[PDB]
């Protein structure tokens, strides 16, 4: 009959949504309640497993910028956990991304502000260097090694092309395809891209990642007026 | 049975229209009209089949439908029989799943070589029959077999594995169950015993070695392991 | 104010007669009935494109074979077909190129790159690809995507509410909405190796800092066909970026 | 007093992320307008048609 | 345990007199500490 009691279900369920947020990027939503915040925190208390990732999370309450020390075999299950309560099948989640979650705790806690927070702290802090360098740099030395990288297959790479003609057959499969709002779906997909960018990196990651990027979009303008001439 | 998709047509009601034909030959076509009572359906069938148990020779049915129903009706054989079971002669009488088997058995030869794609399964049965007790362990088909039937099997009719069988031999002083050797007339396996004892099957281990073997193989994906466990023997 | 009119008058001045109308409402039909069959054109090339991929024994779901990593054959066809398809959709012309070239697999982050996924090193003495099997990985790790949406509408009266009133590989549809995922970026990369392939060099040192501009030099250069810019208001916030 | 204080606390939504709203027209008579006469160059297909 | 009580006492006792007395917004105060108040109360 205890306050604990009352949802589980729902503590689970809600916790576990604001954490594939954080970690996967997965959807939009309007992904926020403190209480639940508090709901998940205590629903980590009420179980011995989980234990770790709460300790672990209440070391950032002092909100200052170190990574903690490793323990091998306890990061282990760390990991083992974290993967179970995500319920994920086998999807080979690894340290970067629960670092890159510890820390994101670490910057929320960081406003006392309650009205709202527009505010998308793409840049982490603590990724475990002196200063970011330059990209450039990086750039030259990456493909310093590229270049001794060996050929792997060889296309025969003659006169080839596939295609196939069983017009009925596409039709069919066109009919299959008709009901899904493409339209409104793929911008999942393209939003995927975009945090891809910046999955991309952990390490000096490039600061500026935004007019360029919006410019792929003017490249939109560019294709409209080079349609009217 | 026979399907080859020369011909006998036999008509699927009269018995005599056809009688000594059911003498001569071996190769016997049927029919029904679609008004026919399921009842009369399977009374022909039964007379069919007792005057064929009569014959001398194992003749060849072909039949012309759908036969989904057919294996519904099958099914209701098989409680027929078991109904006289209850007061029978206890016959080894021959019966089959019809179409899961069926198809098994027929991927199962064209996998092999096939000499005969008429061949029987009673023939592969003998065939395994000749090596099961050397080996003392169970095959496969035969595993199968009792697993993929709706209702006589695993059933997915309701999801009951628990059928395993318990598998003995003249003279012998164990048995082979679905799971290994086992001593005589006792529940499959104690529920205590030499343990799986974590010190072994520690996750942690477990996944060391996983670790070792994927690095060595250098494989992205599709690897998972668990350690054996035991029933009353090891 | 476009408040159309129209008379008729009959022969001898014997009648005179008016009447009047609005155009509103034919330039939503109008826009309606283009933006259904374009659509409709779109997905078409999308189906054409999936079905090509189909022929290529498909033994296995898409995932698998970027999740396996002991192979490179089937990778390399694939990445090879998608250019082949984008290609062909800029030159309504079969063709085939230099009969040499090769890829290799950016197995390793310390071999990763910033960004682009892919990089043709155009000739070192001749072409060769790079592909980073485990970001694509990433990218295909999925599950972002859930249809179940709401989207950008106003002034529905006038702009929408018009709108309002018109109509084995079984597979699902949320791979197929993966796929997309690839075709823009093979896109992104057909940009700079076919742009590199016209031109020097040297222009990478703007393009791969930043492409930016290179539209400029786009210019005059599009075949007057689009590609695979239909919802053209892609942006985000940008002023919150607080430099 | 502080059972309503918490309740107008409570709310305050945090720690949110780049969305994108690519909803809107393209095009309008700011655009290239078919012709009748390319119009025509297609419907030429009824003379293959036929039949 | 891990739980300090005395800091979350301490914090907890301060910021709930601050707080109710005020009746009003406080930008002094992390969340954090809030946290902590209703981990405190549930253990207490």
């Amino acid at each position: 009959p205890s306050e604990e009691l009352i949802n589980m279900r729902r503590y689970r369920n809600a916790a576990r949504k604001l954490i594939h947020h954080y970690s996967l990027n997965s959807t939009s939503s309007t992904e926020y309640k403190i209480s639940d915040v508090v709901m998940t925190m205590i629903f980590l208390l009420r179980s011995e497993k989980y234990h770790s990732l709460f300790k672990l999370l209440e070391t950032t309450f002092d909100d200052y910028t170190c990574r903690p020390q490793m323990t091998q075999v306890q990061t282990d299950t760390l990991l083992d956990a974290v993967r179970s309560l995500l319920e994920m099948p086998s999807t080979t989640i690894d340290l970067t991304t629960v670092d890159i979650m510890r820390s994101s705790f670490a910057r929320c806690f960081n406003s006392p502000i309650m009205r709202y927070a527009k505010i998308v702290l793409l840049q982490n802090v603590a990724l475990q260097r002196d200063k970011r360098t330059t990209l450039e740099e990086l750039l030259i030395e990456r493909g310093e090694k590229i270049q001794m990288l060996q050929p792997q297959q060889y296309i025969n790479s003659g006169t080839e092309i596939p295609f196939c003609d069983d017009a009925e057959f596409l039709n069919r499969l066109l009919k299959h395809i008709d009901p899904y709002p493409l339209s409104r779906m793929y911008y999942n997909a393209a939003n995927t891209m975009f945090y891809t960018t910046m999955e991309n990196y952990a390490v000096s990651n490039c600061k500026f990642n935004i007019e360029d990027y919006n410019n792929i979009f003017k490249v939109m303008e560019n294709i409209r007026k080079h349609s009217n001439k | 049975e026979f399907t080859y998709p020369n011909l006998r047509p036999i008509a699927c009601e009269i018995p005599l229209s056809h009688f000594k034909e059911l003498v001569e030959s071996n190769d016997f076509l049927l029919c029904f009209n679609l008004e026919t009572s399921t009842m009369v359906k399977i009374l022909s069938l039964k007379r069919i089949f007792c005057i064929f148990q009569y014959r001398k020779q194992p003749a060849r049915y072909v039949i012309n439908l759908p036969h989904e129903e057919i294996d519904n009706l099958y099914n209701k054989l098989n409680w027929e029989r078991t109904r006289r079971l209850m007061k029978g002669d206890v016959p080894s009488n021959c019966a089959t799943v019809n179409r899961s088997s069926l198809k098994y058995i027929k991927q199962a030869q064209s996998l092999l070589g096939i000499p005969d794609y008429s061949q029987t399964v009673v023939d592969f049965v003998k065939m395994f029959q000749k090596i099961i007790f050397p080996y003392q362990l169970v095959p496969n088909v035969i595993i199968k077999l009792n697993n993929f039937d709706q209702m006589v099997s695993s059933a997915p009719n309701k999801a009951e594995p628990y059928k395993k069988i318990r598998l003995f031999c003249k003279n012998d002083s164990i048995a082979i169950s679905s799971s290994g050797i086992v001593p005589i007339n006792m529940p499959d396996f104690s529920p205590p015993n030499t343990f799986d004892y974590s010190d072994y099957a520690n996750r942690t281990n477990i996944n060391f070695v996983t670790q070792r073997v994927l690095t060595d193989g250098g494989f992205s994906s599709g690897i998972t392991v668990t350690p054996v466990k035991y029933n009353y023997y090891l | 104010c476009n408040k159309v009119r129209t008379v008729t008058e009959i022969v001898n001045s014997d009648e005179k007669i008016q009447k009047t109308y609005e155009l509103a409402e034919f330039d939503l039909k109008n826009l309606s009935s283009l933006e259904s069959y374009e659509t409709l054109k779109i997905k078409l090339a999308l189906s054409k494109y999936m079905a090509m991929l189909s022929t290529l024994e498909m033994t296995q779901p898409l995932l698998e074979i970027f999740r396996n990593k002991a192979d490179t054959r089937q990778i390399a066809a694939v990445v090879f077909s998608t250019l082949a398809f984008i290609h062909n959709r800029f030159h309504p012309l079969v063709t085939n190129f230099t009969n040499k070239m090769e890829f290799v697999v950016t197995e390793t982050n310390d071999t990763s790159i910033p960004g682009e996924p892919i990089l043709f090193t155009e000739n070192e003495g001749v072409l060769l690809c790079s592909v980073d099997r485990p970001s694509i990985v990433k990218m295909l790790s999925r599950e972002f995507d859930t249809e179940a949406l709401v989207n950008f509408e106003n002034d529905n009266c006038n702009v929408r509410i018009a709108k309002t009133f018109g109509a084995d590989f079984s597979i699902t549809e949320v791979e197929a909405t993966q796929y997309l995922t690839l075709l823009l970026t093979v896109e992104h990369a057909y940009l700079h190796y076919y742009i590199f392939k016209n031109y020097g060099v040297f222009e990478y040192c703007k393009s791969l800092t930043d492409h930016s501009l290179f539209t400029n030099k786009l210019r005059s250069t599009m075949s007057t066909k689009t590609s695979n810019l239909l919802l053209s208001k892609f942006k985000f916030t940008i002023e919150d970026f607080d430099k």
